[PDB]
RNA sequence: CUCAGUAGCGGCGAGCGAACGGGGAUCAGCCCAUUAAGUUAUGUGUGUUUUAGUGGAACGCUCUGGGAAGUGCGAACGUAGAGGGUGAUAUUCCCGUACACGAAAGGGCACACAUAAUGAUGACGAGUAGGGCGAGGCACGUGAAACCUUGUCUGAAUAUGGGGGGACCAUCCUCCAAGGCUAAAUACUCCUGACUGACCGAUAGUGAACCAGUACCGUGAGGGAAAGGCGAAAAGAACCCCUGUGAGGGGAGUGAAAUAGAUCCUGAAACCGCAUGCAUACAAGCAGUGGGAGCACCUUCGUGGUGUGACUGCGUACCUUUUGUAUAAUGGGUCAGCGACUUAUAUUCAGUAGCGAGGUUAACCGUAUAGGGGAGCCGUAGAGAAAUCGAGUCUUAAUAGGGCG
RNA sequence: CCACAAGUCGAGCAGGUACGAAAGUAGGUCUUAGUGAUCCGGUGGUUCUGUAUGGAAGGGCCAUCGCUCAACGGAUAAAAG
């Protein structure tokens, strides 16, 4: 024991790689699973994903919709059980974004009840749902 | 490198909780000959179906 | 945990660092990964298009009875490119931060269990002098061994220096592999107490 | 780690040729022709472990044919007065009496015909 | 490094693909006519390095052997147990290694001072900004197309002035074009020195280990090989015999070994001889297989071993491609050597290990697999095109119904 | 009913309505053919978006328009020997 010839890997966490073309003993000898002629068999032999043989596209056949809005990508959500990483009582961006729960480029943020707190924090600035804040208020914290 | 995502099918699908939703064809042009079921009925959006999900799973890998 | 050293004396050391229970999975990826981060992985080869010459089409498609050829360092031609021409590799793998540290506290708990490791007070030399230092580990019966030292001193690594079987590394380089190699590592109370702070 | 194949094709080979000998011009020197005698060599030695069985349960009916026939009978009523008569001696150990002692075959057929009659 | 294969561009196809912000490396500004930082030459001084070199520890006996460094026994050195050689495998036989010294003379670099030059024909920027037409560049294909460049035609205001903030206007914010110089972090290897390799070992590795870009081919540009090994030491065989004073061999001699004798270590296979044993000149075919007499040698005397195989049942090769091949369908004259599912990145699933409502760092720093580095990423919430709400949300006049949860 | 994309029948609820004294009937025509995806644009609305801010341009959503794309799941806007 713990010497270098007797240390061994736990079972199951190894396997030999799938080696083809070696035999017909090993099973995948001569064709190596690829099949008999065709497209597939030759190299490189896949064809492009979303290509059905010609016929219109299930992305092609369907209607493009809706738009991108821009305030969305900087807009962040936060799970209410997340706030028990924040260091301190006080709940603002800035602090959210020193504990890491939120993007330092986001301009603003909204709490949902997701999970569940115990410590009394005050709120300055986030916006908060219902559930939330009456978590917030029950937990013995306020905002602002 | 970095698998790409193809815009075009981007552009048609968008992620749910459980899988992937879409709009309905035919409801573009050629609407005054379609019955008024057809055109409240193809309204709206719908689920992509089981069988072109793995499609859909390849076109778009980070959705 | 309570260890006796040579000389009788009682060390306090924590359980963490010194107690943990034998994971051989874990050391053993430990292991293997520092034994691949050893390779150098220097080398190539030459495929069809690196082998010098072959730019033209030795002889014509059709009509010669020959078997058909695109170039003469084709990878089937004695002398021609290789298969699949081998780059230099990064061997190097990524170990967690904590499975590192989990691996380094079993095997300084199975070293304490298999009574490979061995705790001095004090261990030092007065000269720079192979000798002496031989004398000292042979009364210590630690001939074959891997000195631990809270700061290794000019004069122990010049005595160390030439002595086979014999090494001697400060208390933050430690590696599991060294750990391992050397029949019996001597460490020192000093040394010790940092690692523990080092929690392994 | 470039690996030559030398030493482990030449013993594979040396091993079909050491098998193919005693076969006729390149079947016991030419290493693609021995290694088509020897798988042929295999099958037929297959079928003929099969074949064996039969070949020699033929020659006991034979030899108990002539037996019986010497003694005033045919083989299938010998067969069938015995299997009357619950004896229950196979054909092998027949045809042997048969070849060899000519009075126990007597006896035997003397007790199918009883069982006959 | 990330943001992010996101925002966008695109016969809205195939594909192309940012920026803002954040984390790092390195950090530096100085001037436009009495003219700056800086840079380059030359000369002097100091420091450092480089081009020859010197010394450099410690082993004996015994056995096998042609030969000892190997066996057995017992010693010595180690700031030297890196490496190479020596008749087989050496810390102590040799060259070296650690370490300690060393330069008439010449070269490189750094710093300081001195003298030139240069920066510097340039003094706040007019045929300029802007505009019409045609093109190019921007991730951006004329698009709602801002911004940069200009071939052509034009053309301001000039600090109460002018440029930008993606058509455009107003308001705010921000900067000062039409004059310049500037180290580091970055890119590379024809070369020089030292060190290294889960790189090759003579069909490999450079085309080339060898008198190789040679022989050879072509008018020419150009193309382009094959070919390493006697022995520790030539001790490379004096002399005799056959033969043509040839080649070649038999003796002798050397050597541990000459079937190590010169294209000489080992000496495989295809292919070609000689010798011995058995079979074979009345019998029709993938050549074997299951039986089976006789003969020869060996012998543990047989219910044994080796070689051969009269006679006999059955029996149309292999691969590929095909509905289907003995097929008169394809491929192979034979042997030996080489010859085809890889590597990098991203992603998904399974197994296994750590940690666990959390998990994990990237670049980078780091006498460097450690330890630091939390930017970022994944998970923890969904609905809606979106604004918005949120265990709900969308649709709707509807709290009805219904869809996703 | 169906590979997908699509196609077909539908009781019942709410609002407004027509014809009936009323119970009621009516979401086109006895039914099964009379048809064309996506992209790109046009038009009418809209409590959505709007690249510093207020607007606007442009985009989104709802309704609707333009193919003998008839080789009728339609490879180009654009092609004979
Ligand atoms: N019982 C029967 C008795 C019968 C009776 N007797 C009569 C009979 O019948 N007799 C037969 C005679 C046999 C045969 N005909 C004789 C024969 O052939 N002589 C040949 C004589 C000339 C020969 N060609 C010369 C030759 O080649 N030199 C080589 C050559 O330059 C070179 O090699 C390569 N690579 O090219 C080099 C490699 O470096 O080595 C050289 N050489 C070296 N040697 C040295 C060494 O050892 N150390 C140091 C260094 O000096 C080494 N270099």
């Amino acid at each position: 024991t713990l010497r270098l010839n007797e240390l061994a890997p736990a079972e199951g966490a190894k396997r030999e790689h799938r080696r083809l073309g070696r035999g017909i003993g090993s099973g995948v000898g001569k064709t190596g699973g690829r099949g008999i002629k065709g497209q597939k068999s030759r190299k490189s032999g896949g064809v492009r994903p979303g290509f059905e043989g010609g016929q219109t596209a299930i992305y092609r056949r369907l209607p493009k919709f809706g738009f991108t809005s821009q305030i969305a990508l900087k807009t962040a959500e936060v799970r209410l059980s997340e706030l028990s990483k924040v260091e301190g009582d006080i709940v603002s961006l800035e602090t959210l974004k020193a504990a890491n729960v939120v993007r330092r480029d986001q301009i603003r943020a909204r709490i949902v009840l997701s999970g569940e707190i115990t410590r009394a924090f005050t709120v300055q600035g986030v916006a908060l749902t219902k559930g939330a804040k009456a978590a917030i208020e029950a937990a013995g914290g306020k905002v602002e | 490198a970095k698998l790409k995502t193809r815009r075009g099918a981007a552009k048609r699908f968008k992620a749910t909780a459980n899988g992937f939703k879409r709009k309905q064809a035919f409801k573009r042009h050629i609407l005054t000959k379609k019955s008024a079921k057809r055109i409240r009925q193809l309204r709206g959006c719908v689920m992509v179906h089981v069988s072109d999900v793995a499609s859909v799973r390849r076109m778009c890998p980070y959705i | 945990m309570n260890l006796k050293t040579v000389s009788g004396s009682a060390v306090e050391l924590s359980e963490v660092a010194f107690g943990r229970e034998f994971n051989e999975a874990l050391v053993h990826q430990v292991v293997t990964a520092y034994l691949a981060g050893g390779r150098q992985g220097t080398r190539a080869h030459k495929s069809r298009a690196d082998v010098s010459g072959g730019g033209k089409k030795p002889f014509r498609q059709k009509g010669t009875g020959r078997a058909r050829a695109g170039s003469i360092r084709s990878p089937i031609w004695v002398g021609g490119g290789k298969t699949f021409a081998a780059r230099p590799q990064d061997w190097s793998q990524k170990v967690n931060r904590k499975m590192y540290r989990g691996a380094m506290q079993c095997i300084l708990a199975e070293l304490v269990r298999q009574d490979r490791l061995v705790l001095v007070e004090e261990f030092a030399v007065a000269a720079p002098k192979t000798k002496e230092l031989l004398a000292k580990l042979n009364d210590l019966n630690a001939a074959r061994a891997l000195i631990v030292t809270d700061a290794v001193d000019e004069n122990l690594y010049l005595a160390a220096r030439n002595l086979p079987h014999v090494d001697v590394v400060d208390a933050t380089a430690i590696d599991p592999v060294s750990l391992i190699a050397f029949d019996k590592v001597v460490m020192s109370v000093a040394a010790a107490k940092k690692i523990e702070v080092e929690l392994g | 780690a470039r690996v030559k194949r030398g030493v482990v094709a030449h013993r594979r080979h040396k091993k079909i040729l050491a098998r193919a000998k005693g076969y006729y011009g390149a079947r016991s020197r030419v290493y693609r022709v021995a290694f088509q005698a020897v798988i042929k060599a295999g099958q037929y030695a297959y079928r003929d472990r099969r074949q064996k069985k039969r070949q020699f349960r033929a020659l006991w009916i034979a030899r108990i044919n002539a037996g019986a026939r010497q003694n005033g009978l045919s083989y299938s009523r010998m067969i069938d007065g015995l299997k009357k008569a619950q004896v229950i001696i196979d054909r092998r150990v027949l045809a042997d009496i048969a070849m060899h002692d000519a009075v126990a075959f007597a006896a035997l057929a003397e007790k199918a015909k009883g069982a006959l009659a």
